[PDB]
């Protein structure tokens, strides 16, 4: 069973730091391009960052550039997201979505409303 | 309240996993190790069926093991005579984007559907002598992916609305809707007794449904990507699924578990179609590698390669008598192997 | 019963001949028509470009417009009766001549969603040879938004602050330099995706469009000419 | 003279048989593969390779005629047949080259038009028409032994070193209709191809340069292979018509005429290379075979 | 409201599928073996059918 359990969210003051982990299980973690997706209160799902099968090819959305760092530990099957200098705009539920298919250069449905492999979600509330 | 329900769901999942581990006395390989292997299965393209203009998304054999319906994205539904490589009918479709085609077990009817979100049934053995649409089932909010006749006047359709439907063709209504999938339902296979059917979806899970009762009896996990193909074992006690994770897995209903996995290191492409032989010994799998693989279902050892297609193999299926397997691909050609 | 079997064999052959003739006719019709897939967001404005070649040209779940330009038939396909998932029904369109990707240039919030959507088409295994006719739509709104100055692209795209308008740019006669820099920044994000991969089997044609624009049918014709000319270069061993 | 300028032609023909025959077999295979892919260019390339194979398989007879010296030892009818294949395969090849050029021009300059012309059925029709027309037009010596005697000396084939009357006008027709006109069509077709490629935005400037190089090679190598012989024919026939008393010039240029006849056979090697081997796709198909 | 309803439906489905009586995987494998050797002689794709009785 493909399970993506994320943890680390909580209340942190603006300009604070949180590390969001992702205990991934049920699949070969090294064959999939993992992502980070946030749903702000009252807004649709928004893609934040993605990481390739290896540590290379790290891409971020413009809002999080320079202060969010995505990281992947294939040995421990964990996907990380170090968020620095958090702004109140970053209050959202952060989901750790994976590629639909292994060893592919495409992430079609990762921000979809009902995606199979996205995770329950972790809430960060910066205020 | 939501946290409590999620905790209860996790507890139930743990209980189900513990039960599955408890009933896992021995693996399929440990019991079929002593079995003599099938050997190298050399099957040649006896006949190629040409005439489709675009990629073939679906094909279904007739009960006679002689006629055969194929669907292509040029809006044509060609019914072949496999023995004489002749086309009995060529049905123009209202919508060219067709992803499924079905042959009624009694003949007289062929169904198709796709991005039109409509299952269209066509009457062949008509008094007028010309194929015309007999019913236009419009109840699905997503694309049809697989349609199968229980018999005349009853058809099960899987759609991209994460639901399957049991239709009464005469009234054109959903007798029963099958909900529970969290992804696009990609393929359903009817049980030999018609009383059940398994549906494989894009949530990496295959569910066994009850046709008459109407709820999902069992769920089958183990796949790590979207399931694109499903097929029952010749007896309704197991089924094989193919996913984009390049693995075929044989799930058994009575054990509620996966028996053994059909994968190779060289195989990194998805699996598009799955079908068993008449005896269930061979698991033919269509691939994105423009080729098909024959799997010894009891040993997960590759038996042969059906390499004759220029584009990806999209549909696959053996005859009722097990004589030949037809393989339609995106190269607009359908090949019969034997 | 050989005599009885011969009659059915001849009847089957006659049916095959009739099917062959009809299939050849539909074969000719099938080459003569070019199939276009229309893609975009809810606010992209695909319907406006679907209507503007339906009211100014020939014109349930799939919205189809059959428009003809220069005696060449074109079939456009707006797939709108499906869910938000499109990893399985997008594989139907691997034989289309082009994909008309419509982008709301003004809406900076959903630009990244469009960019990620563009990446997936470009990098998909089954669409990695299908050219994209990019339509950066609603340029009237983009011009107003930049002159207003309330919303800045730098917030949604921090690399804009170090971006300079390319020399290849052709600003309109009464175009503000701020709009021109904003206009070509959006285009360069999609072109950066397009030029990253695809080799030579893939091209992206970026065009700036508005609701009042009436030349989009001509643009698709010219791009489809270049798409099929490029295919004929390889299909006739020129390349 | 047939036993004076008889060193370069035989060795060159041996080279042609050595290299063209395998390359033309692979060219025929590639053309068949193209036809199986419903490519109209495949029919033209197949017929071109067939003509090249015909000329190559007729070459050993002329190599032996070099070996046996003297006159056409094989016989009068054999002289007629091999003279046909030897002096008409060049025109068949140039006709099919022009057919390839026009097909490519229609494909590239007008991608969305003339779909009926760009079809395998139409390609077969054009190939059959070209074969029939060329064979019937150039088989006048075969039908009428009298006109063959006027064209080719019955003793040693060749072309009757003392030029005949109507044959001079027929040779002018050859140089103006079987080389100049087809080569002019080739040049115009590839000029239009280059213009269309220049208009292309998808194709990179490197690939445009590659297309220009290939097109210029195709136009120029036909010139190199056939222009010496055809300009020699034009000079000989025009001079005899104007100044028939000229005899020293004719004997002097007979050697050049025979050497140019030999040099013409370079196209049987050029065409397979420049139309199959240069392209990566056909080379990959050959490697797959 | 919708989330709790969906979670309750999922929990009810899990409870329904957790009560299924499951046989040993060894017995299931033995049954599949019984079917495969039982119908091995009637499988044209496994046993190469003679050309005389082959419709293809």
């Amino acid at each position: 069973q493909v399970q993506l359990q994320e943890s680390g969210g909580g209340l942190v003051q603006p300009g604070g730091s949180l590390r969001l982990s992702c205990a991934a299980s049920g699949f070969t973690f090294s064959n999939y391009k993992m992502n980070w997706v946030r749903q702000a209160p009252g807004k649709g799902l928004e893609w934040v960052s993605d990481i390739s099968q290896s540590g290379a090819s790290i891409s971020y959305t413009g809002s999080v550039k320079g202060r969010f760092t995505i990281s992947r530990d294939n040995a421990k099957n964990t996907l990380y997201l170090q968020m620095n200098s958090l702004k109140p705009e970053d209050t959202a539920v952060y989901y750790c979505a994976r590629c639909p298919a292994p060893f592919t250069r495409d992430c079609f449905d990762v921000t979809s409303t009902t995606y199979a492999y996205r995770g329950q979600g972790t809430q960060v509330t910066v205020s | 309240e939501l946290d409590q329900l999620r905790q209860e769901a996790e507890q139930l999942k743990n209980q189900i996993r513990d039960a599955r581990k408890a009933c896992a006395d021995a693996t399929l390989s440990q019991i079929t190790n002593n079995i003599d292997p099938v050997g190298r299965i050399q099957m040649r393209t006896r006949r190629t069926l040409r005439g489709h203009l675009a990629k073939i998304y679906a094909m279904h054999w007739g009960t006679d093991s002689r006629l055969l319906v194929s669907a292509s994205q040029d809006g044509k539904l060609i019914i072949w005579d496999s023995y004489t490589t002749n086309k009995v009918h060529a049905i123009p479709l209202r919508s060219s984007w067709v992803m499924t085609c079905a042959y009624a077990p009694s003949g007289n009817y062929v169904a198709c559907g796709g991005l039109d979100n409509i299952c269209s049934i066509y009457n062949l053995k008509t008094r007028e002598g010309n194929v015309r649409v007999s019913r236009e089932l419009a109840g699905h909010t997503g694309y049809l992916s697989c349609c199968r006749f229980l018999d005349d006047n009853q058809i099960v359709t899987s759609s991209g609305d994460t639901t399957c439907a049991l239709w009464d063709i005469e009234t054109g209504q959903q007798t029963t809707t099958f909900t529970g999938h969290t992804g696009d339902v990609m393929s359903l296979s009817l049980a030999p007794d018609t009383r059940l059917f398994v549906s494989g979806a894009c949530d990496a899970s295959a569910k066994l449904w009850d046709v008459r009762e109407g709820m999902c009896r069992q769920t089958f996990t183990g796949h790590e990507s979207d399931i694109n193909a499903i097929c029952f074992f010749p007896n309704g006690n197991a089924f094989a699924t193919g996913s984009d994770d390049a693995t075929c897995r044989l799930f058994d209903l009575r054990a509620d578990q996966e028996l053994m996995t059909y994968s190779h290191d060289n195989i990194i492409c998805g699996i598009t179609s799955v079908s068993f032989s008449k005896s269930g010994r061979l698991l033919l799998a269509g691939y994105d590698d423009f080729n098909c693989n024959v799997w010894d279902a009891l040993k997960a050892d590759r038996a042969g390669v059906l390499a004759g297609h220029d584009n990806r193999v999209s549909c696959l299926g053996v005859t009722d008598d097990g004589m030949a397997v037809a393989t339609g691909s995106w190269d607009s050609f359908l090949k019969i192997w034997n | 019963k050989t005599e009885d079997q011969r009659n059915e064999e001849k009847a089957q052959r006659e049916a095959n001949k009739k099917i062959e003739k009809q299939l050849q006719k539909d074969k000719q019709v099938y080459r003569a028509t070019h199939r276009l897939l229309l893609l975009g967001a809810d606010n992209s404005g695909k319907s406006t470009i679907v209507k503007q070649m339906r009211i100014l040209h020939g014109g349930s779940g799939i919205f189809e417009t059959k428009f003809q330009v220069d005696k060449v038939n074109f079939h456009m396909f707006d797939v709108g009766g499906q869910r938000d998932e499109r990893r399985k029904w997008i594989q139907c369109f691997n034989d289309v001549t082009a994909i008309i990707f419509v982008v709301d240039s003004s809406d900076y919030n959903r630009l990244q969603e469009a960019l990620n959507l563009f990446k997936s088409i470009w990098n998909n295994r089954w669409l990695r040879t299908i050219s994209v006719i990019l339509f950066l739509n609603k340029q009237d709104l983009l011009a107003e938004k930049v002159l207003a100055g309330k919303s800045k692209i730098e917030d949604y795209f921090p690399e804009f602050a170090r971006y300079t308008t390319p020399e290849d740019a052709t600003p309109e006669p009464g175009e503000d330099p701020r709009v021109t820099r904003a206009k070509y920044f959006i285009r360069d994000e999609f072109l950066r995706i397009s030029t990253a991969s695809g080799d030579g089997r893939h091209y992206c044609y970026p065009h700036f469009t508005c609701a009042v624009d009436t030349e989009n049918a001509r643009r698709i014709f010219n791009d489809c000419r270049d798409i099929i000319q490029r295919m004929h270069l390889r299909q006739y061993e020129l390349l | 003279d047939s036993r004076v300028d008889h060193l370069f032609p035989p060795s060159l023909y041996i080279f042609v048989i050595g290299v063209g025959l395998p390359t033309n077999c692979l060219a025929l295979w590639a053309a068949y593969r193209q036809v199986q892919q419903r490519n109209e260019l495949g029919v033209y390339l197949m017929n071109l390779s067939i003509a090249d194979l015909l000329y190559i398989c007729t070459l050993p007879l002329w190599v032996d005629y070099f070996l046996h010296h003297d006159n056409w030892i094989h016989g009068p009818g054999s002289c007629k047949l091999f003279g046909f294949i030897f002096y008409t395969n060049i025109y068949i090849s140039i006709a099919f080259l022009c057919c390839i050029s026009v097909d490519r021009y229609l494909a590239v300059a007008h991608p969305l038009r003339f779909a009926r012309l760009r079809r395998v059925k139409t390609a077969v029709a054009v190939s059959s028409v070209v074969w029939a027309t060329e064979l019937g037009a150039n088989s006048a010596p075969l039908f009428h032994d009298e006109l063959f005697r006027d064209r080719y000396n019955h003793t040693f084939c060749f072309e009757k070193f003392p030029m005949e009357g109507w044959v001079a006008w027929m040779n002018l027709y050859r140089v103006f209709v079987g080389f100049l006109f087809p080569w002019a069509l080739m040049l115009l077709s590839y000029r239009g191809i280059l213009r269309a490629v220049r208009g292309s935005v998808s194709t990179e400037r490197q690939e445009k340069a590659k297309i220009k190089r290939l097109a210029l090679s195709l136009i120029a190598i036909v010139l190199v292979c056939f222009a010496p012989y055809h300009v020699l024919l034009l000079s000989r026939s025009a001079i005899y018509l104007g100044r028939p008393w000229d005899c020293g010039f004719e004997e002097r240029v007979f050697s050049a005429y025979h050497s140019s006849l030999a040099f013409t056979s370079l196209n049987c090697v050029a065409d397979p290379i420049l139309y199959c081997l240069v392209n990566e796709g056909a080379r990959s198909d050959v490697a797959k075979a | 409201t919708a989330s709790i309803a969906q979670a309750r439906k999922l929990v009810e489905q899990l409870k329904m599928e957790a009560n299924i009586d499951r046989i040993k995987v060894s017995k299931a494998a033995a049954d599949l073996m019984a079917y495969c050797e039982a119908h091995a002689k009637e499988d044209p794709l496994l046993t190469p059918v003679p050309a005389s009785e082959n419709p293809f």
